[PDB]
Formats: C-alpha cells, sequence, structure tokens
C-alpha cells in the first residue's frame, strides 16, 4: 500500500557501487552523512583541458547511478588542476570542467535541488608531490555532498 | 606479559611473544616427529620462521587498520592528510573527559597506527552534538580532546608533534535533528600528515 | 597515478659516527667437485662403488669490526677462520684424513641506504685476501702413508649487496650475496706420484648468507642477534695429479649464528 | 630515486620459452670419425625445445612484492656420432625460485627491481646408447639442490608502455648430486654445491586494461650451473649445464 | 636527512682511452707443460705467460636524466715463449677482444658517494695459438679459439672527496654465447662446439677529475682483473679445457664534451 523504501534504490547495490568505484581507482568515502567522490582528472578529461573523453562516459553514468542511491538536497561538484600556465587559466579550466560534470550529471537526472560549481585551481592541494600533468595525485573533481534524512 | 590497561605504557612485545611461542611449538613437532635432536632443531627452526611469516603481516597496518575498524573506529585517508575518527560514547565516560578503559584493546591499536609514522603531525579535535549550553558543549569537547592529546603523549608521542583542540556542534558530519546522525557527530578526530 | 604519495623520497640516512664488533660461530661443511670429491671404490661383482669424502660437518667462526661516519659510508674489516680436519674411512684396511683451512681477511667500504621504512639495503665494495689450504693424508690399518697438499693464497676485490627487509619490532630478514675475483699463487706436492708444481692462477669466489636478524636498543647502542645459513665457492682451489681429477672447486655451506655489538660515539 | 607508494594486488604470468641447452667441454665431445688419418668429434648439437614459467605474486606493501616462479623444461634429444650407434639424451630442468623483491623508481623512464630469495632445481640426464636395432646401456646424473638467489632487474620504459628490460641475478644451490655408468661399472651419490648466473634482455608493452595491467614481453635469457653434474662414462668429468634462448610472455597484475 | 637525488638534464659526449699492463692466466689444466725429472722428483713448469700491453678505448654518450651510452673495446696480444727443455719450446700467442656496448643510469647517493648501475651487450672474441719448435722448427701446434656475445650487467661505486680526487671500484658480470673451436695437430684431432661462457670482471683503483670550459677531464689508476670460465679446450695439455683469466694495471684519460 506505501513504499517499503526510497525509490529505486537498494543497501546492498550501495556498498556494490562504493566497493567498484574504491576498486577503479576512484576514490569514494563516507563520514557521518557527508559523502566525497574524488575523481582522477587522468580518467575524465584530457590533458588539462575541459574536454571529456567518450571513453570516461561510461564512468561518469556509474557516477551518476551512485548518486541516485541516497535522497539529498544540494550537492557540490569542485574541480583542481596542477599549475600549468597562471592562477586565470588554471581557475577557469577547473571552472569549465565543474560546469561541464555538473551539467551532464543533471542531465541523467539525479534528484537533488541545487548543483553547486566552483573551480579552485590549485589552491587547495593535497599532496606535497607537485611532479606530473592530470596524471598528479592532486588534480582530480571533487562531488561532495550530505544525505539528507 | 601483558599488562592489560595501556601496557604501563611502555613498548609492546607481542612480536617476540608470538616468535618464542611459535619456537617453541615447532621444537615440540620436531620432537614428536623425528624424535632426533638435529629433526628437534630443524622443527623448531621451521616453526620459527613460520611464527614470523605469520605474525609479520599480521603485524602490518592493512591488519591493524582492520582491526581498528572492528571496534568502532573509521580511517580515512585522502592524499597525505589520514584520519582515525573514534566514537566518544564507546571511549569516554558519560560527559566526563575520564577515558573508558575496557576499550583498552582498541585505543592501545591506535597507538600502534600512529607509530607507523614517526615525522607526523597530529591533531585532535572533539566534537559534541547539539545539547547544552555553548559553553558546556565547548568545555565538554576540549576535555575530551585535551584527554586523548595526553594518551597519545603518554604513549610516547613527542609533546611538540600535538595540538588538541574542542569545538562545539560547529563541525557538523550529520543532521542533529535526528538521533542516529546526532550520535555519529560525537567524535574525536585525529588527523596527521 | 598513486592518489596517496609520501614515497621514499630519502634513501642516504643522517650522519652518525660509530663502531662495532661483531662475532659469529659457523656450523658448516666443505666441499669439492668431482675431481676431488671421490676415491677409492668397492667392487661387486666387477660393479665399483666410488667413495666420496662426504666431509662431516665442522665449526668455523667470524670475527669483524666496522667504523661507521657521515653518511652510511662505513669501513668493516673481517676475519673469516675455518678449519676441518675430516676423516673418510673407505673400507677398514685404509682411510685418508684431510685437513682444510680457510682464512680470509676483507676489507669493505659500504653505502647504507633505506629504500622505504621497511626495507633497506647496504652496497659494499672492497678488497679480500684468503689463504686456503689442503693436506691429505693416507693411512693403511697401521702404517702411517704419505699423502699430498696443495696451498694457495690471493688477494683480490669483492663487491656485493646486503638486502635487510626490517617490520619495525626490532625484527628484521637479510639476503647478502657478493662476488669476489683473487689473483694468487698456488702450489702443490705429491710424494705419492713424486710430483711438485708451482704457478700463480685465478679464483672467482660467490658467496651469500640468508637469515633473520633481531636488533635490541640499549641507551649506549645496538645489539643485534642473526642467525641464518651461508654458502660460499671458490673455483679451480688446488690442482693435483694423483688423484682422479686435476682442478678441484672449493665450497661450504653451513647454518650460523651471531651477535653483533653496536656502539654510538 | 623513488619508491612506488603503496600498492596492494595480485598478478600470475606465464611463458613459453625456445632454449637450446649445453655441455661444458668434458661433455661436449661424444663419438669420434677417423678420416685421412684425423679424427673429428661431433658436436652435440642440441636442439631448441619449448619450457614454460609460471609466476605468482603478490604486491602488498609500499614497493614491495613477493614473487613465486616455476620453470619446467624436458629435453628428447637424438644425437648420431656414427651410422650404427648413438645416443638419446632425456634431460630434465625444475627449478622454482621465491623471492621477495623491492621496486624502485629513478625517473620517468628507468625503474629498478632488487630480489632476493630462494631457489631449488632438479637437474636430470639419462643416456641411452643405442645399437642399429638393440636397446644398449646408458647413464645417469641426477642434481637436486637448494639455496638463495639474488639479484636486479633494469627497466627502462618510454611511456605508453612500450620498454625494455635486463635482469640479472646469481645464486648458490647445494644438495645431491648422483651419477651411475654401466660401462665403466661405476656408481657414486655425494652432497654437491654448484653455482648459478643468469641474465635475461628483452622488451615489454603494456595495456592499461580496466581492472589493471597486461604485460605482454617477448625476451631472450641465459642461465648457467657451474658443476651441475659428473660422471666419467663421457671421456670428461664434470659439466655446466647451461642454456640460452627466446621466451615470450603474458602477465597481469589486477588491484585489489 | 634527506638525499639520492638523480642528476638533472644533461645532454653530451665522452671518450676515453686507457692503456693496460695485463697478465693472463690459464686454469690448472693448461698452466702445466712440460716437466723436469730429478731422482724421480716430477717438477712440472708453469707456463707463466710474459706481461702484455693492450688498449680500451670508450665513446659514450650522455642524455635525460643523466643516462649514458657508453661503448668500450678492450684488445689485448700477448706472444709469450716457454721453453720446456733445451732442445724444444712453444710460442703461445694470445689474442682477446672484447667490444662493451651498455645503457647505463648514474646515481648520486650523496654529495661524497655516487653509484652507476648498468647493463647491455658484451662481445669477446679470444683465440690462443700454441706452436712447438725444435730450435728451428715449425713443429705441429694447436689452436683454440672460442667468440661469444650475451648480457653484461654492473655496478659502479664511485667515492669522491671533491676537487676530482677519488676512489672507484667497478664490479660486473656477463655470460656470452657462441662457438669454440679447436685443432691438435700432435694429437691429430679436432672439433668444435656451441658453448657458452660466463665472465665477471672487477677493478678498483684512483680518479682525479678537473673542471674543463668544455667539459671535464678525468685521470684514472687502477688495478683490474677478469675471467672467463671455460674459454677454451683440448686434449693436447695435461687436462682438457682451460679457464682464461686475466690481472693488471691500466692507466687512462677520458674527457667528457658538454653540448
Amino acid at each position: 500500500k506505501l513504499p517499503c523504501r526510497v525509490d529505486g534504490a537498494c543497501d546492498a547495490t550501495i556498498i556494490k557501487m562504493m566497493t567498484d568505484l574504491n576498486k577503479k581507482g576512484i576514490k569514494v568515502a563516507s563520514v557521518g552523512q557527508n559523502y566525497l567522490i574524488s575523481i582522477p582528472a587522468s580518467a575524465l578529461f584530457a590533458d588539462q583541458s575541459p574536454r571529456l573523453n567518450w571513453a570516461s562516459y561510461s564512468l561518469l553514468n556509474e557516477i551518476a547511478a551512485f548518486l541516485k542511491q541516497f535522497r539529498k538536497i544540494a550537492i557540490t561538484v569542485t574541480s583542481y588542476s596542477s599549475k600549468y600556465v597562471s592562477v586565470k587559466r588554471e581557475r577557469a579550466l577547473t571552472l569549465a570542467r565543474s560546469r561541464v560534470v555538473s551539467e551532464y550529471l543533471w542531465s541523467q537526472g539525479v534528484d537533488s535541488r541545487i548543483i553547486f560549481t566552483q573551480g579552485l585551481g590549485s589552491d587547495k592541494p593535497i599532496t606535497s608531490y607537485t611532479l606530473g600533468g592530470d596524471r598528479s595525485p592532486n588534480a582530480r573533481v571533487e562531488i561532495t555532498f550530505r544525505r539528507a534524512v | 606479559c601483558f599488562h592489560p590497561p595501556y601496557n604501563n605504557f611502555q613498548p609492546d612485545r607481542r612480536a617476540v611473544k608470538r616468535v618464542g611461542v611459535d619456537t617453541g611449538i615447532g621444537a615440540v613437532a620436531g620432537a614428536i616427529a623425528s624424535g632426533t635432536a638435529s629433526g628437534t632443531l630443524i622443527g623448531a627452526a621451521a616453526g620459527g620462521t613460520v611464527g614470523l611469516v605469520a605474525s609479520i603481516y599480521r603485524d602490518s597496518k592493512r591488519k591493524i587498520i582492520r582491526d581498528l575498524q572492528k571496534q568502532d573506529i573509521q580511517y580515512v585517508e585522502y592524499g597525505d592528510t589520514r584520519t582515525l575518527i573514534i566514537p566518544t560514547d564507546k571511549y569516554f565516560m558519560f560527559s566526563s573527559p575520564r577515558l573508558n578503559e575496557i576499550c583498552y584493546p582498541g585505543l592501545n591499536n591506535v597507538i600502534r597506527l600512529l607509530n607507523f609514522y614517526p615525522q607526523s603531525t597530529i591533531y585532535v579535535a572533539g566534537f559534541t552534538d547539539n545539547v547544552g549550553s555553548r559553553s558546556h558543549k565547548r568545555k565538554l569537547s576540549q576535555a575530551q580532546a585535551e584527554t586523548m592529546m595526553t594518551f597519545l603523549w603518554a604513549n610516547g608521542i613527542a609533546a611538540k608533534r600535538l595540538k588538541a583542540e574542542g569545538y562545539g556542534d560547529k563541525n557538523a558530519i550529520s543532521d542533529n535533528a535526528i538521533i542516529h546522525g546526532s550520535a555519529q557527530n560525537r567524535r574525536i578526530e585525529i588527523q596527521w600528515f | 597515478m598513486g592518489p596517496v604519495c609520501t614515497p621514499g623520497n630519502v634513501t642516504v640516512p643522517c650522519e652518525r659516527t660509530a663502531w662495532d664488533i661483531g662475532i659469529t660461530a659457523l656450523y658448516l661443511q666443505p666441499i669439492y667437485d668431482a675431481d676431488w670429491g671421490y676415491n677409492g671404490f668397492t667392487q661387486v661383482g666387477g660393479w665399483r662403488h666410488w667413495h666420496d669424502v662426504d666431509h662431516e660437518w665442522d665449526w668455523g667462526f667470524k670475527l669483524e669490526g666496522s667504523y661507521h661516519f657521515n653518511t652510511g659510508n662505513d669501513i668493516n674489516v673481517n676475519w673469516y677462520h675455518f678449519d676441518n680436519d675430516s676423516d673418510h674411512w673407505f673400507d677398514f684396511a685404509n682411510w685418508h684424513n684431510y685437513n682444510n683451512k680457510w682464512d680470509a681477511v676483507n676489507a669493505e667500504l659500504g653505502q647504507f641506504v633505506d629504500f622505504s621504512a621497511n626495507k633497506k639495503m647496504r652496497f659494499h665494495g672492497g678488497v679480500q685476501y684468503a689463504r686456503i689450504e689442503a693436506d691429505v693424508n693416507r693411512y693403511f690399518n697401521n702404517f702411517a702413508f704419505n699423502g699430498f697438499n696443495s696451498k694457495f693464497n690471493g688477494f683480490g676485490p669483492r663487491t656485493g649487496l646486503d638486502m635487510n627487509y626490517v617490520f619495525g619490532n626490532g625484527f628484521g630478514i637479510y639476503a647478502k650475496g657478493a662476488a669476489a675475483i683473487l689473483v694468487g699463487t698456488s702450489d702443490f706436492y705429491d710424494g705419492i706420484g713424486f710430483v711438485t708444481g708451482s704457478k700463480n692462477a685465478i679464483v672467482p669466489e660467490l658467496e651469500a648468507k640468508l637469515g633473520a636478524d633481531y636488533t635490541y636498543a640499549m641507551a649506549q647502542g645496538d645489539l643485534t642477534l642473526d642467525v641464518g645459513y651461508m654458502w660460499f665457492n671458490y673455483f679451480n682451489a688446488m690442482h693435483n695429479t694423483a688423484t682422479n681429477g686435476l682442478e678441484t672447486d672449493f665450497a661450504a655451506s653451513g647454518p650460523y649464528i651471531g651477535l653483533k655489538y653496536v656502539g654510538n660515539v
């Protein structure tokens, strides 16, 4: 007579997806209700370009499937890139990357009232090892949100 | 062989105990199988090396994280920043900085992990749920964080490598309007680089 | 891509001047090649089964002192000393006795590195002088028969590695191996065949050890108990015409247990 | 330099080796022909044959890997020194190496892998001399050995997967060597110590599969045991059993 | 405590020439020839190869991350004479050529100690000819030749004190596949084998370097040893097969020019 859970979401599939994402080099982590999905940008875009590889749309499809399990209110997609040319260049590149990922995720309908976007360039690194291009550890895209109820 | 409550803050020696037990049982096996002194020595050496290879990756990081994951402690690593999140419902007595001793294994486990990073820097931060006055939450979180810092220092961590702070409901990792989320909120974070 | 990155960006340790003295007891057995390993025979219907020397295990020892100084540079001077008197009773009518002496002095400059918090290694190169000796005497049931002899002494370099996988908690597994080359003078004299010879020659050599060690810290220094197994091999050691062959390999293998005391300054 | 950061993975590999074995001077010369007053001795002329190598290994802690690899090689070769009489060689060689290795980075191009461990080897040689129709006697020699093995491998990768490698190592083995010759009516069984040298070179290309890495390599390998066997049936006394040959190989490393 | 940062970008060339004062050595099988007999005392005579000169010439190209492609050529030619008796003697001509093409990498563990790990292909051509003479007559001497090529690996240890002065020790091992042929005139025999021969070499000594405006100039003085197992073989000698080796000093000059 009444729904037995949130529509189209199974805990077993949630754990399976989290394990798979952690397996393929993507990072999925949960702290309380705060979920973080760290994407190595080497597996989403080309070298220092806001261009999605057509081979990476399977990865973004799996991500969008993962985000459809939880009932959230506001996602936040952010980007970070290694230092290439100048502050404006990587800031604009990260903003474009975040916009691309946001519009794709919003197109593959994930129920979220707001999807924020920001590009901080290389202002918040997570490693002291800056050697490398976008193969660098801290050239990534962070999709973070808080499960609602 | 091991004093239960923090083992007098002296270095744990489970590895040598396991190696000695394995050498003894290997000597027993060599005596039983061959019955000759050379056979007994060979069996003892084989048992000792078996105990070495067994307790040698049983004392590696991965099993330590698995074990402290077992009680209630969660380990989250990101880049170089590694965080241990410890609940203050199983590890601190009700509304008091008194450390809980019944959970002496897990806390001991924590020390082991932190001893794999001798050059690290430790931030210990305490968080409590929204109930009570602001000053109450501030004082209680600060007391719990300071107690954890003292415990970390006691086990052999240099006093300059610590910084302990207590936030109130300021940083939140769950919604305080619900029960289980509020339960997840009360915690101690141990960050190191 | 290595999202976590705290590699072994350093491998050279901080400067430290210290001394160390080490003593090791060695439970080995020596062997030669086939040219000298077999002697005599038993005849069953023309079936001649040769009788091997099958050296009974003996005990040798090693001492070494080392001086550690800036970075991982250390100087180790080592003496290996081994004596063997092995009988071989191919029958109750006659037998032989072998006196095998092996002495080796090794001067060693080594560079210490730690590839990570766990695995350390120590490259080492230097020189080595070795004096090796064989005195074989035959005997009847009570008549003392004469045997032959072959001596050699040589000098030359030696280089290799020192792989210590240390897991913390003062325990480690070590595998060491090195190769040496010696130029020297050898001689042999045989009173049975009435033949003498003396010449300069070349001996290559490979040695290795493999085992487990434990380091205990003390306020004044460090102690290390190391228990394992040792192998070495010297090529073309002696030469003699009386025996079935002409040349002879000179190898040995045995377990070994030792203590090493390091004291800081 | 830099030690590669913590990585957990399993990996298995299968390689096929086309090799020729070779004896030293003591056993190389078999049979003779007298022509024009001269006498010529016939080269042993071992034929190339397929052995195989299977490695199972596990990368557990930062810059480390425990590896096991088993070599199986068999040879049934025929040699005629003259028309009426020949011999059949049946030479087997099995060798398992279990070692611990440290992988180290020196640049984006050159990497190395140090390794130390143990290895066990059975080397067998059965000789059946044959008249034209009748089955004649032969001589056998078995050596079983066990001992340490230390080596270093240097890989050079130009990016995108393609690269080269050169892997050298030395080992020492002790065990039991026994021989049995019927014509001379001699049999013996003694303990013996044999050294071992080997090296390999080749090239290799890797493919970044979604679940891991598929590493396909091609190479050549040389090895030699000194004083491995011995018998008086041959005109010499001791042989240093050695071999060399190419080998293809497929390897798969899947992260845990 | 931080060190061992591989050398920076360097593209240059270098060439080295070295004179070698070499002494060859055979094993017991070939090292003894002839005999003198005094009351049943049988004193065999060592061959005692006369010490000869040889040359090593090397050219190398240094490229990215301090790597280098280095090719060496060693050439040795000795003609020794030994009279076992007063009515005959033997001349021994030994000629050895070696080509070593290595790819190697430099390593700077500290400001004082450095390493160099190299690997590549080693080719050798080794011949020994023995001619017996009744003080005037070319008798039936025997010859033994072997050629081979194969892998070679090695490690070089340089402890430098700065200002060019330093000590060096390089040790390497190699294995070769090739063919060895022998002809024995007195024994009326000949043969050929597909033979594979291992080898070890190790050299120690001292080096000096001085800074050029064009590059660097080094002088090296050392003592070297090397050995190929079972290089040659013949029934003519008392034994069957000979282990071949040599040892000797050497002094040379290596110039590296920057590009």
